[PDB]
RNA sequence: AGGCAGCUCGCGGGGUAGAGUGACAGAUCGGGGGCUCCAGGCGCCUGGGGCUUCCGGUCUAACUCCGAACCCACGAG
RNA sequence: UGGGGCGGCACUCCCGCGAAAAGAUAACACGGGAGCCCAAAGGUCGGCUCAGGCGGUACAGAACGCCGCCGUAGAGCGCAAG
RNA sequence: UGCCCACCCGGUCAUAGUGAGCGGGUAACACCCGGACUCGUUUCGAACCCGGAAGUUAAGCCGCUCACGUCAGAGGGGCCGUGGGAUCCGAGAGGGCCCGCAGCCUCUCUGAGCUGGGAUGG
């Protein structure tokens, strides 16, 4: 399914498992990479520009992304670590009824449209929220802004980026 | 969904009480005095307490001591265009201003 | 204390002093209290009413001035001078102008034929009316028979309970046998006053 | 001396019959401690059940005894030489508080016989106290009485060498 | 012969926006310290397993220690 | 009844959420319950204070009992929730 | 004199709490003495109840010091809303702006028991 089905709101947030049964596996597992505790200087961040959400799926893969440009780069136990900042607590639920139901004559349309649980988001409530970021020393932050700027090519809003 | 029109319907916090003052009944001082006919009353229901609970569609408003029966006080409250009698006893009632 | 969530009980809780149930029952009812507290030296006796900066006392009386103003000679924390305090607290309350009222207790185990129904009998007998429970004290406690009865048994340790008080060893000569004797002589001195 | 009264005494030894189920034994148990103690036992009802060790709630399941003082210290008189060299150290809490049992109750130097009641264990728990503890027990004003005055665990090593000429 | 569709003042009610999670209920990311067990290597070290403590972060329609604007009651104007 | 049928009961009553700090407030919205049970699980009076954790004692054990310390509810209160 | 100092009877219901240290008592208050009678301990005078009352400030009580908990004041920092209006910007989501209001968290520093009714003590 698109990316472009779920970026706006639709409704309030969705999050209480308890209530909510079934929740697929996100695709996220690992969080924090590099020599955390690891000495480093430069301290660019990430932020994010409009409102929104962010589909875990996608995170994943900017996860991935990231992880080799910089392991091809220096190392992955070198000066430097990447931390996701986000978690996908934000679920997303689809009508997905109109799939197996929407052709055998059975109750199709509107009917009981209430969403299903299928995927899982990183919410977005603040106006320059941070997503990820990474610390590097003095040598390397020029590897570092498109690290960070490959990365926010896959995501589905606009992003900024800065120097600390 | 029609909700269930039960007598403490939706009160999730309507009948919480803030911690610092739980347990039974403290303010004793407030029950002691007594009121008399044209009196003006503020109700504000005790959760803990069960006896003579008035109903959540009249809190929080400006009451009227018209008369006494028991050990308990009725209560005159105007709500729309209407009038209405409540009959309570007194521990869920502060004087006014 | 160890949090936002911690709540406290009252000061009185806290010193435990009163049972509040009790005295919540009292101010539903608006129950003018009659209060016999005792200590480990004395006897203590209130008529008190309720009001907005704190509770209001009709009348009170203590055990000292038994000793000061009648001429108490024996103890002061036993059956005999419960039962003559209780009987001046309700002379200075037919006096004071109230009828009745209702016994408050709290911490005294209601035990038949204990000093605290020994002290409501004699507010009783001033001419207090308080309707009582009829399982009260027993008549001889009272005078302290028991205690003379009791007493006369000297012959057996060597001395007389009445070791001598604070000042009775060359001032207060204590006459354990003699002393429902006593009671009366005090007893008529406070029926006319 | 105000240290007259910040001494340390004995105080309710304890007297507990571990058995741990109900039945056909508790009688003999009740009787057997009875002439060991002078004075009638209680039995203890069972705590929250556990369907495992045959324990359930208000099930007799125990027998206590409690001796005072002036039949509290002459009881300990007649254990100890059973026991003398059994004490240590490292049973005496930080709050004078120290408890000793025996595998089987026969070691006592008593005028005990094999009957056909059979042969027990025993527990046996001391208490040692520093006089006004009452405030703690009492009705009015309850409280609790800070660290201070509490009994330390070496002055009840002391009263135990002392007052009973035990081992260690 | 008062009436009240508005406002002001006085005097009350509130758990929503928001905010916080060591304040409960849950969700959830990491590091540090200590304790414990296992595997490997040369008593030690490494890795893994469980426990604790400290420090940091990420959310809550069915979480609320707090909490507006705001809306409402009554009296007077 | 987002045509009708099939589907299900949103058709009787209750908890929260929905629902936007007065009230009322829709959904074939969500998470759930009831068609009972209790002569004691009821009234009153009296007494004790829980879950849990720590130290010591034969069997004794993380958890049967016993002696001390802490424990603001983290237990418990019949049946779902508040 | 006195008034406060505790006490009994309280109101406020933590700014009043908890924990530790220290100080105060010949009165008051407890500790503490003893149980024959009252009553009472599914054992015990433990506790309760009664009779008391030597000693004693060690408990408690009380005051003070220090910690934490906790109410506020100020400072620093965190975070950020909402009514009222427009053929305003922006495709939308959203945002600015003029008219009215704010509060929220977290660190630093500074305070932190008040009070009615009666018998002791100064």
């Amino acid at each position: 399914r698109p990316g472009r089905c779920y970026r706006k709101f639709s409704g309030p947030a969705y999050t209480r498992r308890e209530y909510i049964p079934g929740i697929p596996m996100p695709k996220i597992t690992k969080f924090v990479m590099g020599n955390v505790n690891g000495d480093y200087d430069y301290e660019l961040r990430l932020i994010t520009t409009e409102k929104g959400q962010i589909r875990h799926n996608a995170l994943e893969a900017a996860r991935v992304i990231a992880l080799k440009y910089l392991s091809k780069k220096l190392a992955s136990e070198q000066n430097f670590a990447l931390v996701v900042t986000k978690y996908p607590h934000h679920v997303i639920r689809e009508n997905k009824m109109m799939a197996f139901a929407g052709a055998d004559r059975l109750q199709d349309g509107m009917r009981l449209s209430f969403g299903k649980p299928i995927g899982t988001a990183a919410r977005l409530e603040k106006l320059g929220e941070l997503v990820m970021y990474v610390r590097v020393k003095k040598e390397h932050l020029e590897a570092a802004k498109e690290a960070l700027k490959i990365a926010s090519s896959k995501l589905p809003i606009r992003t900024k980026i800065e120097i600390s | 969904v029609a909700r269930s029109k039960g007598y403490r319907s939706k009160t999730r916090k309507l009948l919480e009480k803030k911690v610092r003052e739980k347990g039974a009944i403290p303010k004793l001082s407030l029950l002691m005095h007594d009121y008399s006919q044209g009196e003006y009353v503020v109700v504000k229901i005790n959760p803990s307490i069960h006896k003579g609970m008035p109903h959540r569609r009249y809190h929080g408003k400006v009451g009227l001591v018209v008369g006494k029966r028991g050990k308990a006080y009725e209560v005159k409250v105007n709500i729309g265009d209407k009038e209405r009698v409540l009959i309570v006893r007194p521990e869920h009632l502060i004087p006014f201003n | 204390t160890q949090g936002p969530n911690y709540r406290i009980k009252f000061r009185r809780r806290r010193e435990g002093k009163t049972d509040y149930y009790t005295r919540y029952t009292y101010v539903i009812n608006n129950a003018i209290r009659f209060v016999p507290r005792l200590t480990n030296k004395y006897v203590i006796v209130s008529v008190s009413k309720f009001d907005q900066k704190g509770d209001i006392m009709i009348a009170y009386a203590h055990s000292i001035e038994l000793v000061k103003k009648y001429g108490w000679k024996g103890d002061t924390n036993n059956t005999p001078a419960a039962y003559l305090t209780g009987y001046l607290a309700g002379l200075r309350a037919v006096k004071s102008g109230v009828k009745a009222a209702v016994s408050d207790i709290g911490l005294f185990v209601p035990v038949k034929g204990g000093r605290i129904f020994a002290v409501i009998k004699g507010a009783i007998d001033a001419g207090l009316k308080v309707p009582v429970g009829d399982l009260g004290k027993l008549k001889d406690r009272v005078n302290g028979s028991h205690i003379s009865a009791y007493a006369q048994k000297l012959k057996n340790e060597n001395q007389e309970l009445y070791n001598k008080l604070f000042s009775s060893y060359i001032q207060r000569g204590l006459d354990p046998v003699l002393l429902p004797q006593h009671f009366e002589e005090v007893l008529n001195k406070i029926k006319e006053n | 001396k105000e240290n007259v009264m910040r001494r340390v005494v004995l105080d309710k030894v304890t007297v507990n019959i571990g058995v741990g189920e109900s039945g056909e034994r508790l009688q003999k148990a009740y009787q057997l401690v009875q002439e060991l103690t002078g004075v009638k036992p209680v039995y203890t009802k069972g705590r929250k059940s556990i369907r495992e060790f045959g324990v359930r709630k208000g099930a007799p399941i125990g027998v206590k005894a409690t001796l005072r003082r002036q039949a509290a210290v002459e009881f300990l008189k007649k254990v100890l030489p059973a026991v003398n060299f059994r004490l240590k150290q490292s049973s005496f809490d930080n709050y004078g508080n120290v408890s000793f049992g025996i595998a089987e109750h026969v070691l006592i130097p008593g005028t005990r016989y094999d009957p056909e009641i059979g042969i027990f264990g025993m527990d046996v728990a001391i208490t040692l106290v520093r006089p006004g503890y009452r405030t703690m027990k009492r009705k009015r004003k309850k409280a609790s009485i800070p660290r201070r005055h509490r009994v330390t665990k070496e002055e009840a090593i002391n009263f135990m060498k002392e007052n009973f000429n035990v081992t260690i």
